[PDB]
């Protein structure tokens, strides 16, 4: 399984726009969501150098057939996903072939309410390393999709999904380095506080368990 | 050298005071064993000092058979009013086998038994006593009722010493419960799993516990309905079958019957354990009691199946329970009988030559093809991985049962499905950075098969969604929408560069060079059916062949058009083409900017992003965009 | 002392192997080191943010590396104390610049659009990371300051060049705080009392003009963008840049010490003491010297808090 490329992660961290540009395929599709949510999204900048770099992204992305996917997953209305998640949460306290077969909201409300679950998971745990078989995070075809569900929904849901929580979850699956490192790649601000995270969880190794 | 217990000490003084109840004198006994672990004691206040704990537990762990066991067994044997439990002993047991695994090795006693109060354990707790609250009737037999805890606490512990030492203790369970020798199947076939690969004996095993089951639940239920009139008597307490108290707290003693199966949550937990613990060695050297290890029974079914003494009637039915399991939501199961199917049976898709290569060869395969055929195209809409779906496509294309029209057309339906729906497995098998041989293997197992199809119906409506289909050329068709979308995805794809002839074949008939396209009519209605949505015209937009361009981008309404810059993935030349058609457009419809640009500044970066790839076009359209708002 | 950092790697570089104790071979490493990182960041250019991230990173390299080395150095009766935490906490405000520098390019990751629809939740993930380095930052200052109150040994100009790394801490929340989360609370404006102050030292004229710059950038840009603005992240890491031009300065408590004074603190006794009786503690303690004793500053009085 490939992981994210340390030149494309300065590059990202950066945004030093022409080395996004000089960038292998395999490598750019991991840090796809983001750089469509920056493509797509009204600028927050409004300037006339980030314009131009913005359409230098647009016209990189143009080439990808897997953009149509995030852009999909982009037009969700997620006022009630998120009401629908609260709610939810509200009342606690094959699935891959419904992932497959489902639309863009409802793949969204299926891997959240699997993040959701591992996340009340770890919180009613003490400490106490568990391990949740989750069939979407195993299946090795399906990791690009739920990956890219996974930014999306961390980028649109922010106070729902705060990082450093989700990267407490992710170690609870089976391939939750390649999806944590992914997903900090997509937010690249965001690893310092999820190592800090992280490192202050690590209270309890049981003479370097599982 | 001590001939008394924890127990015994504590007791010296307990008992001498105030002679304590029976159930008091149990929990002592119960704490008296002292299993836990000593380090995790000073975990609070860091005390006492952990130097010497760590020392302490690696020579705890592996400790020898005292003869105090024995000595309080001979003395409860002589004293008929001695108050001691083997449950306790147990319990300790059980708790410093759990404890060891983490420390276990070779040289260290995992478990050591010192008393033979086994049998007398078993036979205490199988008998009734008379409790001091509640008096029976004389004369009248009571209920057998044990307690819970109890139960649980002596079923692991009992299996596992029947397990791991089968040697005399598994005497004894040789020749009551089968359940024994069906266990250690299953652990020779290094999966706990209800049911085991070497449980596969359904007409000894299934068949024989199914009919038992159902006469002896009618027995039960006779027995207990004279009872209840009297239960029902003295409480007054409604019964239902599903809020049955007894049913979760006592069992029928039928040794002879089919194992439980356990929940999939204790089952996630254990196996995360199972891998790591490695059981199945064990397993290997236990053969009496024989249940029908893993394999004699292997080459046992070899000789049934391969050799000239196979019979139609066994091997249908394990295929068809081997096969059934394809189609299940569980991907254990699958793989689990993809490895014992490969393993019975038997240089590329070497994981997979035994479909390819050793099926044919069987005696009966004719007789089971058609059963196959069809567990495989139901396994298909469930599997997930693309070597398999590239596998079963592969058999699905050369052991073909092409006699059928029903049959074919479920086959084409079923395939097409697979192209159609299962996005992902399409893309994955025929990712552009690596066209593998197994690829081309596909490619072309899919065009062969539905070129014959077509070709099928061609030389000759169940489901509603069946479409007329008519050719420019006086031919007549019947057939499913999604067999139209499946070839039409196909076609998309590119040429295979093992053969060409069934690609250009399908082109041909599908889209001939300047001739009019195959109008497509519904069944029922008898009227134009969209054979190329959107969706559809815009993958076969992305394909990097000429004709399935041109035929996509024929009398393009605006809205489509639009729709269709927005995407991306788009090469440069169809790219061209659509902003040449879009220029078209604008000079003959300049009113396409109200009801359908919804903005113009995003598709103005956009056009200019094209001309910045390289593609021509969109001028009239770029200025057309720019007269609303500037860039 | 003077910030010719790369005069100062090489000299180090050049002292390496003619030391004998290996206490000593560390000390010089991590001042090769530490030379090295400072130099590292001379070279930043006044808009590049990218080559800025670079070179933070490459001198966190460097100064990880020296306080690696300046740990191994440190040996009873010459801890280094003052060192280590000096050193330690220009590593932070190094790596609280780079998550600031960060934070300037996480304004072009995009808001959500459900946030977006309804005044400083809608910045999205910007604004908590901003309210977050402004801790940070104030963290940072009270941590400068817990070190100038621990240095009551140090001469005056070490305790000044403490002030000034303070004083560059407080300006970067200040901004922070008066350009994003704040701006209506921004206070009086940055009224300067000294005007034309007498500094000691060019590092200290340096500081303060870029004190003084930063300031009246920031306060011709109080009101006048959204804190969704380009511009605050430009002033912000211009900030940055400016402060990190000037090459840090290492004074003569970092390598001298001096004055040495202590307290013995010998106090009256795993004691028991009964519920009704309260415990009577008496504290009695001598302050001790070595040569001169108040070479820089005397004990007037002895503040002893109990817990």
């Amino acid at each position: 399984l490939q992981f994210v490329s340390p030149f494309a992660f300065e590059a990202m961290q950066k945004v030093d726009v022409v080395c996004l540009a000089s960038l292998s395929d395999p490598e750019l599709r991991l840090l796809l969501p983001c750089l469509v949510r920056m493509a797509l999204c009204a600028p927050a900048d409004q300037s006339q150098s980030w314009a131009q770099d913005k359409k230098l992204i647009l016209r990189l992305l143009s080439g990808v057939e897997a953009v149509n996917s995030i852009v999909a997953l982009l037009s969700v209305d997620f006022h009630a996903l998120e009401q629908d998640a609260s709610k939810e949460q509200q009342l606690r306290h094959g699935l891959t072939l419904e992932f497959e077969h489902s639309d863009s909201p409802r793949r969204l409300r299926l891997v959240l309410s699997e993040l959701l679950a591992i996340m009340n998971k770890v919180s009613e745990s003490n400490g106490e390393f568990f391990f949740k078989s989750s069939e979407l995070f195993e299946s090795p075809v399906y990791l690009e999709e739920a990956a890219d569900v996974l930014c999306i929904l961390q980028a649109e849901l922010p106070s729902l999904l705060p990082i450093v929580d989700v990267a407490e979850a992710l170690l609870h699956v089976r391939n939750g380095a390649w999806f944590l490192c992914l997903l900090v790649a997509n937010v690249p601000d965001s690893f310092n506080e999820v190592c800090r995270g992280l490192i202050k969880n690590g209270e309890r190794q049981d003479e370097e368990s599982l | 050298a001590i001939q008394r217990d924890a127990v015994w000490w504590l007791h010296t003084v307990v008992p001498s005071i105030s002679k304590l109840a029976p159930k008091d004198y149990v929990h002592c006994l119960h704490k008296v064993l002292f299993t836990e672990q000593p380090e995790t004691y000073y975990k609070w206040d860091n005390w006492p000092p952990e130097s010497d704990r760590n020392f302490f537990l690696r020579l705890c762990s592996e400790v020898p058979i005292l003869e105090d066991t024995l000595m309080r067994i001979l003395v409860i044997g002589l004293s008929r009013e001695l108050p001691l439990g083997p449950a306790d002993a147990m319990e300790l047991a059980d708790h410093l086998v759990k404890r060891a695994a983490a420390v276990q090795a070779d040289d260290v006693e995992v478990l050591k038994v010192g008393r033979t109060q086994l049998i007398d354990a078993v036979l205490n707790l199988c008998t009734y006593h008379h409790p001091e609250n509640i008096q029976l009737p004389p004369g009248y037999q009571p209920p057998n009722l044990a307690i819970s805890t109890l139960y649980w606490k002596a079923w692991p512990l009992l299996l596992v010493v029947a397990a791991f030492n089968p040697e005399n203790i598994g005497l004894a369970a040789w020749e009551e419960y089968p359940t024994l020798k069906m266990l250690m199947e299953m652990v020779m076939t290094n999966n706990y799993s209800y049911p085991p690969c070497t449980l596969t004996d359904e007409e000894t095993r299934t068949e024989m516990l199914n009919r038992e089951l159902q006469t002896a639940q009618r027995e039960k239920q006779e027995i207990l309905a004279f009872e209840g009139h009297l239960a029902a008597a003295s409480t007054k307490q409604t019964i239902t079958e599903s809020s049955s108290l007894l049913l979760s707290q006592l069992t029928s003693l039928d040794p002879q019957g089919p194992p439980r199966r356990p929940p999939p949550h204790i089952l996630d937990q254990v196996k995360s354990l199972n891998q790591s613990l490695r059981l199945g060695h064990l397993l290997c050297r236990s053969r009496n009691p024989d249940f029908l290890k893993q394999r004699q029974l292997l080459g046992r079914l070899q000789d049934l199946l391969l050799g000239p003494k196979a019979d139609e009637q066994t091997t249908c039915e394990v295929l068809d329970y081997f096969l059934r399991r394809l189609g299940s939501s569980q991907v254990a199961s699958r793989v689990l009988a993809m490895k014992g199917l490969s393993l019975v049976l038997s240089d590329v898709l070497q994981g997979y030559q035994w479909l390819l290569r050793d099926l044919p060869r069987l005696p009966l395969f004719d007789s089971v093809r058609s059963t196959t055929a069809l567990a495989l195209q139901q396994a298909i809409h469930m599997e997930t991985d693309p070597q398999t779906i590239s596998a079963y496509l592969i058999y699905l294309s050369q052991h073909t049962p092409v006699e059928e029209q029903a049959q074919h057309s479920d086959l084409a339906l079923d395939v097409a499905r697979l192209v159609v729906e299962r996005s992902t497995i399409m893309s994955h098998l025929f990712s552009k950075l690596s066209p593998s041989a197994a690829s081309d293997a596909v490619l072309s197992a899919l065009l062969s098969i539905f070129s014959r199809y077509v070709r099928r119906m061609r030389q000759s409506s169940e489901s509603q969604d069946q479409v007329f289909l008519r050719w420019s050329s006086g031919e007549t068709a019947t057939m499913h929408i999604l067999v139209v979308h499946a070839m039409v995805i196909l076609l998309t794809l590119g040429p295979p560069r093992a053969d060409d002839s069934e690609f250009q074949a399908l082109l041909d008939i599908w889209f001939p060079e300047e001739k009019p396209l195959p109008t497509a009519f519904l069944v029922d209605t008898s009227e134009e059916a969209l054979l190329l949505p959107d969706w559809l015209k815009l993958r076969m937009i992305r394909s990097e062949v000429l004709r399935l361009v041109d035929a996509a981008l024929q009398d393009l309404e605006p809205q489509q058009l639009l729709l269709f810059v927005q995407s991306f993935g788009i090469p440069v030349s169809s790219m061209s083409k659509l902003l040449q058609f879009l220029d078209q457009a604008v000079a003959h419809d300049p009113q396409t900017l109200e009801q359908n640009i919804m903005d113009k500044n995003y598709m103005a970066h956009l056009v200019e992003v094209q001309h910045e790839r390289g593609a021509s076009g969109g001028q009239t359209f770029h200025s057309l965009l720019t007269a609303s708002l500037p860039p | 002392r003077m910030g010719n950092h790369d005069m100062a790697k090489e000299l180090y570089q050049s002292l390496l192997t003619q030391v004998a104790s290996e206490h000593f071979y560390f000390w010089l490493n991590s001042l090769k080191e530490f030379s090295h990182a400072e130099q590292c960041l001379t070279g930043l250019q006044e808009e590049n943010y990218s080559s800025a991230l670079s070179c933070i990173a490459e001198s966190l390299k460097f100064y990880h590396k020296g306080i690696a080395s300046l740990t191994a150095a440190s040996t009873p009766l010459n801890p280094l104390s003052f060192q280590c935490e000096f050193v330690k906490l220009r590593i932070d405000l190094l790596q609280a610049f780079s998550q600031l520098i960060c934070t300037c390019n996480s304004l072009k990751t995009s808001p959500p659009p459900a946030i977006a629809t309804t005044d400083l939740q809608r910045c999205g993930r910007i604004s908590n990371q901003m309210k977050q380095s402004m801790e940070e930052f104030r963290s940072l200052a009270s941590r400068y300051g817990d070190l100038y109150q621990a240095s009551f040994d140090a001469d005056s100009a070490t305790l000044r060049n403490v002030e000034l790394q303070q004083q560059s801490c407080l300006l970067i929340s200040h901004a922070i705080e008066a350009l994003i989360l704040d701006p209506e609370s921004a206070s009086f404006q940055e009224y300067g009392s000294t005007g034309t102050a007498h500094a000691d030292s060019e590092y200290e004229r340096r500081m303060m003009s870029v004190y003084n710059h930063v300031l009246e950038e920031v306060e011709s840009l109080n009101r006048k963008y959204t804190p969704v603005s380009y511009m605050h992240t430009a002033c912000l890491c211009n900030a940055i840049i400016a402060l990190l031009k000037v090459p840090l300065s290492f004074q003569r408590y970092f390598f001298q010490k001096l004055q040495s004074t202590s307290i013995k603190l010998a106090l009256s006794p795993p004691i028991a003491v009964q519920n009704n009786q309260q415990l009577a503690l008496k504290v009695e303690g001598v302050v001790q010297h070595g040569s001169k004793p108040g070479l820089f500053r005397k004990i007037q009085s002895v503040c002893l808090n109990v817990s």
